[PDB]
């Protein structure tokens, strides 16, 4: 009954920029935070950046922070992930947890090319 | 500091918030295994028919425990037995329920010497409270050293039980080990604070924004409003009486009230933590946290109060940020600061809810130097010397003169008998005053579980009950007034009985009228238990310190009519020698009148009677 829903995913070059949206439908939408995390096949599943929807402060992990940006919108509940200024170290797959998880849903690819 | 206080670290704290979300999940509880520690979170629900019983009458769904299974949530000497929620108590019945594996779980992690902790988010917090309390009864009153002490933690909990059952915990030290998290606006730990009719068309609008998982109905401010209102209204009117209800010069208008006002029963029971964005202000007193749940959630001034009813509500889904920022938050514990003006003001409360808490907590001071007064009391010679006296001195020399202490006081022959009474009436006008005292509730909670207090009134109990009931039928007072066992028994001794009977009998699960029902059952008197329930109304083998009393109930009846009374006191008397509360160097006495009427029963009785060999 109680799913994740994620999207946003794709292929930047370096210096891109990418929003990451993910839909918390189903269970439990306020009382939890949100947290992105990113995994890459070959390095252990870091995390990324979360935040609160209740509080409006950001929590940035030291790996991304000063590039990244989260928002909230509890209307919609979901949580967005706004990056720019991306380099070939960013392409993993990118979880947006419950900051005390709640589940483990699918993720989204992220990939980002050297040059053209 | 707070550590020190609660006995619950941060950590605890963290698991037993992640574990109630989890709860979430499950359709009755989720069981977390954290090494050392076990956390049971039970699952919430926000359905009107979970708070107030569709089935229960009364305005606040309250309901009286059932005395079996909560022998302790009650009042020892008076007797009144402790009310809870109806809704709540269901709930936990259908937890409790083996099908759930909820025992064995608890009892799989009793035989490992876990931690266990129990825990739960809103009204699924109250199930926890509850579910802690059937713990402590199952469990850790049996043997409470070897077992572990367990922790409550609850997060926006409503109020669950009414003034006794607080004082129940209080008086067993229990509260120690419950914590309940409270956010300043939180509306929900004030839920139960209203009349039911109050918030009627209210509340399952109310219920369902403040739901997590139901973001389907769109928030309505204008019954968010009219629901803060009505809940505050009320909630104002239990807090300024219960602020009369501790003061004085004003009985009359209040017994007149109280026949003509419905204030909810429900009490704050444990320690409260209210959370600001800067403090974490710990509470044990119940009436100053009571006190605190209206003045904290009002406005500061009143141009934001169209504001507070989404605050109050927005409160309730804010613990998260709480348990995040605990260690970054300036903690002081109210009851113990020297100066409460800091914590109070970070919490917004008037200067009139200031000086509110405040007289509550030096009431509980003042009953605190009540009971240190009355050990130093009790421990003072020349309250001693009277027992004493009457132990070592009056009785040996009733017995040497062959009648006995009882008759020897009855008759009252001798300047020795009138130096007992006036010593009787001394002891009688000191145990009459820490009833008093106790009745008007100024003495500590615990002061009925003291054990000092016990054996002492233990002691006073044995010795001079016994001269009562001589002074009582010497001035023919029984036909006058009544049976002594009816209209006539000061209600000292029954105190002292009960409190006694409570301190040996808690350990074990049992009330004193079980125990007392299996041994008459026990005596194989072969009458119906409804027929005996009806002989034994009002009989005196229920104390062994009222044999005298029966003897005198029993002497002068053909045998036929109290033949079961007889045997009762017959099957009673000898564990009564074993345990001390009859003395077996006076009753068998020759001038003593129970031998003196022993002796006239059929011959049949004394001959298959357990007394013929020593008499």
């Amino acid at each position: 009954q109680v799913q994740l829903q994620e999207s946003g995913g794709g292929l930047v070059q370096a210096g891109g920029s990418l929003r990451l949206s993910c839909t918390a439908s189903g269970f439990t939408f306020d009382s939890y935070h949100m947290g992105w995390f990113r995994r890459a096949p070959g390095k252990e599943r870091e995390f990324v950046a979360a935040v609160s929807r209740v509080t409006w402060l950001i929590d940035i992990a030291d790996s991304v922070k000063g590039r990244f940006t989260i928002s909230r919108d509890n209307a919609k509940n979901t949580v967005y992930l706004e990056m720019n200024s991306l380099k070939p170290e960013d392409t993993a797959q990118y979880f947006c947890a419950a900051s005390q998880y709640d589940y483990w849903g699918q993720g989204t690819q992220v990939t980002v090319s050297s040059a053209a | 500091a707070f550590e020190a206080l609660t006995g619950i670290n941060g950590d605890l704290i963290t698991r037993s918030w992640s574990a109630s979300k989890q709860a979430y999940l499950t359709e009755r509880y989720h069981k977390e295994e954290a090494g050392a520690v076990v956390i049971f979170a039970f699952q919430p629900s926000f359905s009107e028919k979970d708070f107030f019983d569709p089935d229960n009458k009364s305005s606040f769904g309250e309901i009286k425990l059932n005395r079996v299974q909560f022998p302790c949530m009650r009042k020892i000497g008076k007797g009144d037995v402790a009310t809870v929620n109806e809704a709540f108590l269901k709930n936990l019945e259908a937890v409790i329920d083996p099908r759930t594996s909820f025992q064995a779980s608890v009892e799989m992690a009793v035989r490992s010497r876990k931690q266990i902790v129990f825990t739960g988010h809103s009204s699924g917090g109250a199930t926890a409270i509850l579910a802690t309390v059937w713990y402590l009864e199952k469990y850790f009153i049996r043997n409470p050293n070897v077992y572990l002490e367990p922790r409550c933690v609850t997060f926006g909990a409503p109020l669950v039980g009414d003034s006794i059952f607080s004082h129940a915990l209080g008086r067993e030290k229990w509260s120690r080990f419950f914590v309940n998290f409270v956010t300043r606006f939180d509306i929900v730990p004030r839920i139960t604070l209203a009349r039911k009719a109050s918030v009627e068309e209210t509340l399952p609008h109310v219920l369902a924004q403040l739901d997590p998982r139901n973001s389907s109905v769109q928030e309505s401010e204008q019954r968010i409003t009219e629901f803060y209102t009505s809940v505050m209204r009320d909630t104002s009117t239990v807090a300024n009486q219960a602020v009369c209800e501790l003061t004085g010069s004003a009985e009359a208008i209040l017994e007149t009230l109280s026949s003509f006002l419905e204030l909810s029963p429900y009490r704050p029971a444990g320690t409260f933590v209210f959370s600001t964005e800067k403090r974490l202000v710990a509470v044990n007193n119940s009436d100053a946290i009571l006190q605190m749940l209206f003045y904290t959630c009002q406005a500061s001034d009143e141009q934001e109060w169209s504001l507070i009813p989404f605050r109050s509500i927005r409160d309730h889904h804010s613990y998260e940020e709480l348990v995040q920022s605990m260690g970054m938050k300036l903690f002081n514990h109210l009851d113990g600061e020297n100066s409460i003006e800091s914590s109070l003001n970070d919490l917004g409360v008037s200067t009139r809810g200031r000086q509110y808490v405040q007289a509550a907590l030096e009431e509980e001071k003042k009953r605190v130097e009540n009971q240190k007064k009355i050990i130093q009391v009790i421990q003072q010679e020349r309250f001693l010397k009277k027992l004493a006296w009457i132990e070592d001195e009056y009785k040996p020399k009733c017995q040497a003169h062959k009648n006995g202490y009882y008759d020897s006081f009855k008759v009252s022959n001798e300047e020795n008998d009138f130096k007992a009474n006036v010593k009787r009436a001394e002891l009688a006008g000191v145990f009459d005053e820490v009833l008093g005292l106790l009745k008007k509730c100024q003495l500590p909670d615990e002061f009925e579980g003291d054990i000092d207090w016990i054996k002492l009134a233990t002691r006073y109990r044995r010795l001079v009950e016994p001269l009562d009931i001589a002074n009582y039928h010497r001035h023919l007072k029984n036909e006058d007034t009544g049976p002594y066992m009816k209209r006539g028994r000061p209600t000292r001794y029954i105190y002292a009985q009960r409190g006694y009977e409570h301190h040996i009998l808690k350990p074990n699960g049992m009330i004193a009228e079980d125990v007392f029902w299996n041994k008459v059952n026990g005596l194989n008197l072969g009458l119906q238990l409804e027929e005996i329930q009806e002989t034994l109304k009002n009989s005196g083998s229920e104390c062994g310190s009222c044999f005298w009393a029966e003897v005198e109930e029993l002497k002068g009846k053909p045998y036929e009519e109290v033949e079961v009374r007889v045997k009762t006191l017959e099957g009673m008397l000898r564990e009564w020698i074993t345990a001390g509360e009859v003395d077996e160097k006076e009753i068998f006495l020759e001038g003593s009148t129970f031998r003196k009427w022993w002796i006239t029963l059929p011959k049949n009785h004394k001959s298959h009677s357990p007394l013929r060999d020593y008499m």
